[PDB]
RNA sequence: CAAACGUGCUACAAUGGCCAAUACAAACAGUCGCCAGCUUGUAAAAGUGAGCAAAUCUGUAAAGUUGGUCUCAGUUCGGAUUGAGGGCUGCAAUUCGUCCUCAUGAAGUCGGAAUCACUAGUAAUCGCGAAUCAGCUAUGUCGCGGUGAAUACGUUCUCG
């Protein structure tokens, strides 16, 4: 395994995906027990754009009445 | 100085309770004295001592540095300077928020209302 | 009743002469930091 | 003690400094008087048995209490509930008590810078004031109340106060 | 002094000093900048420094000489409180 | 400036400080700007002098990890008012700059009635980038990426 950028456990995740598609491709039913377990591909699980006038990403400062 | 320092704690540590010096510079005037600073140790020797009342003298005490300071705190009151005045009712110096954040000696909290409306 | 208090070495503390003087007498050969003839603000 | 020494030297060059041709005439030390003042004891504090036995173990002879002489309206004073300490010193305790403040309180101050203008009666009685509980080699560690000073006095046969300092200086006690 | 213009005067008002330092110093002078750090050479004259509304008159004593001409005039007046 | 509302940073700490070594990012910016390395300077920062009209070079990741280290104090956590000595900037550092060194180490133990943000890299957060200039306690503002949750029974009540 040889990976490039990120913190080590999104290269974690990605070293998980690179051995999950070479197990794969090295042989057709493994491909089931992928389906068994549902471990399988990127949830496309990311940091989102955080917007102008919110602090964070779902963050407003706070609201006065 | 000379005074009987708390036990049960480092050197370093332990040259810190004195007034006048700190830290860093605890730790320079114990690295002169060349003790070898270990776990938890206070009292070996005396031999030690006295090469510490020699360094601190070569140094500053605390009597001397708050007679001077004192002394210098005087002589900018005494003459035309916005510092001394403003020193003379306590208020801080160096420039900071004066609206309404300087707590510090502005009394601990004091309050007075405001005039109402409506 | 008085309770007895008799001499107490002092020799070399920070100098290397003093005076014996009397002090408590349930220890003996007790040091201190500093005394008259080798203080500093004594004589200088 | 220092009696043996103060025959020694001390007498003949204080009858030589002033032409009076006397061994005697020169100043001389007569007793030391050691008082508390304690104003603090008013409600269930040490009630001086802290100060009772440092002032025991730096002088063996017992010491003993001092009552109010008048009614204070300020405080639950009225003439009684003894307050402070007596002790007066003479024969070996003079130089005991001498040489002990002199060679081992005053340079273990945590600040000395000496003060001697004019603290005597007008006819030569110099008062010291001690400044921390821990001027002795001996102490007991209980806390009394309010840490404080101890009220001591030299006494003087003179009723002249140039006499009684050239004698403390002869006794070299910091000016 | 770091001689890189940490402690810059103007040196204009200078020219002043110096040609009242001859003249056996008479008390009347006329200098007004906040911009000028004093000098041992300036003592035993007055300054007419602007404070914003007229020219008061300072006399600076002679027992420093470390701070700034402007530090030593006040402008801002008194709170006099008013608990309203 | 006698005060109160706020909107926030930072503390009330052993879900840590301190001492050292040690990784893991991206995006953006950069020719009198990024400044490499070196002489250093306690360090600020000065100086010497490469490279970069830039996927070559410069912007050094931080939390994290290995060893200690302090053992429940209003402390070594925390720091601001306060004094001196210096540094940069700009012709200018008193009001009215910031940086370093020594000191200064108070107050503050989870903050009252009430209240705000959010269904996942989201809050919690951890360091960096940049419009702003010569510089700027902006503890701001537009973003980058690092670790990483908990909960969702249903709309009686509560509000819109």
């Amino acid at each position: 395994v040889v990976v490039k950028g990120g913190g080590f456990t999104g290269q974690a995740g990605a070293i998980r995906l690179g051995i999950v598609r070479a197990l794969l491709q090295f042989n057709p039913e493994l491909k089931k027990i992928l389906k068994s377990k549902k471990l399988t591909t990127r949830d496309k699980r990311v940091k989102e754009r955080k917007k102008f006038g919110l602090y964070g990403a779902r963050r407003a400062p706070q609201f006065t009445k | 100085l000379g005074i009987d320092i708390p036990n049960q704690k480092r050197i370093e540590i332990a040259l810190t309770y004195i007034f006048g010096i700190g830290l860093s510079r605890s730790q320079a005037i114990l690295k002169q004295a060349n003790i070898n600073p270990d776990k938890r140790v206070k009292d070996l020797t005396e031999e030690e001592f006295v090469a510490i009342r020699n360094v601190a003298s070569a140094y500053k005490i605390e009597g001397d540095l708050r007679r001077e300071i004192a002394l210098n705190i005087k002589h900018l009151s005494e003459i035309g300077a916005w510092r001394g005045l403003r020193h003379r009712k306590n208020l801080p110096v160096r420039g900071q928020r004066t609206r309404t954040n300087a707590r510090t000696r502005k009394g601990p909290r004091k309050t007075v209302a405001n005039k109402k409306i409506e | 009743f008085h309770f007895p208090s008799q001499s107490v070495s002092f020799k070399c503390a920070s100098c290397s002469n003093s005076f014996t003087i009397e002090s408590t007498l349930k220890q003996k050969e007790i040091t201190i930091d500093i005394c008259g003839k080798c203080h500093p603000f004594y004589i200088g | 003690n220092l009696k043996a020494h103060y025959q020694k030297t001390i007498a003949k060059e204080l009858q030589k400094s002033f032409a009076f041709s006397s061994i005697m005439q020169v100043p001389r030390l007569e007793k030391i008087v050691i008082n508390m003042g304690v104003g603090d004891a008013i409600r269930d504090s040490k009630f001086l048995e802290s100060a009772l036995n440092e002032l025991h173990l730096i002088s063996g002879q017992k010491p003993v209490a001092t009552k109010a002489k008048n009614a204070i309206s300020t405080y639950k004073l009225r003439a009684g509930q003894l307050i402070g300490c007596k002790v007066t010193l003479r024969g070996e305790r003079m130089w005991a008590f001498l040489e002990k403040l002199i060679y081992v309180a005053l340079p273990r101050v945590r600040d000395f810078r000496g003060l001697s203008l004019k603290s005597f009666d007008g006819r030569g009685n110099y008062t010291i004031g001690i400044k921390e509980q821990i001027i002795f080699p001996e102490i007991v560690y209980d806390d009394i109340k309010r840490i404080r000073g101890f009220d001591v006095t030299l006494v003087t046969s003179t009723n002249k106060d140039s006499e009684a300092l050239a004698l403390l200086r002869a006794l070299n006690l910091p000016l | 002094r770091s001689a890189k213009k940490g402690a810059f005067v103007d040196a204009h008002l200078l020219k002043k000093v110096i040609d009242m330092n001859k003249q056996e110093k008479k008390r009347p002078i006329k200098t007004w900048s906040r911009r000028s750090t004093i000098f041992p050479e300036f003592v035993g004259n007055t300054f007419a420094v602007h404070n914003g509304k007229t020219f008061i008159n300072v006399y600076v004593t002679d027992d420093m000489v470390g701070h700034k001409l402007g530090e030593f005039s006040p402008t801002r007046n008194f709170k006099q409180h008013t608990a309203n």
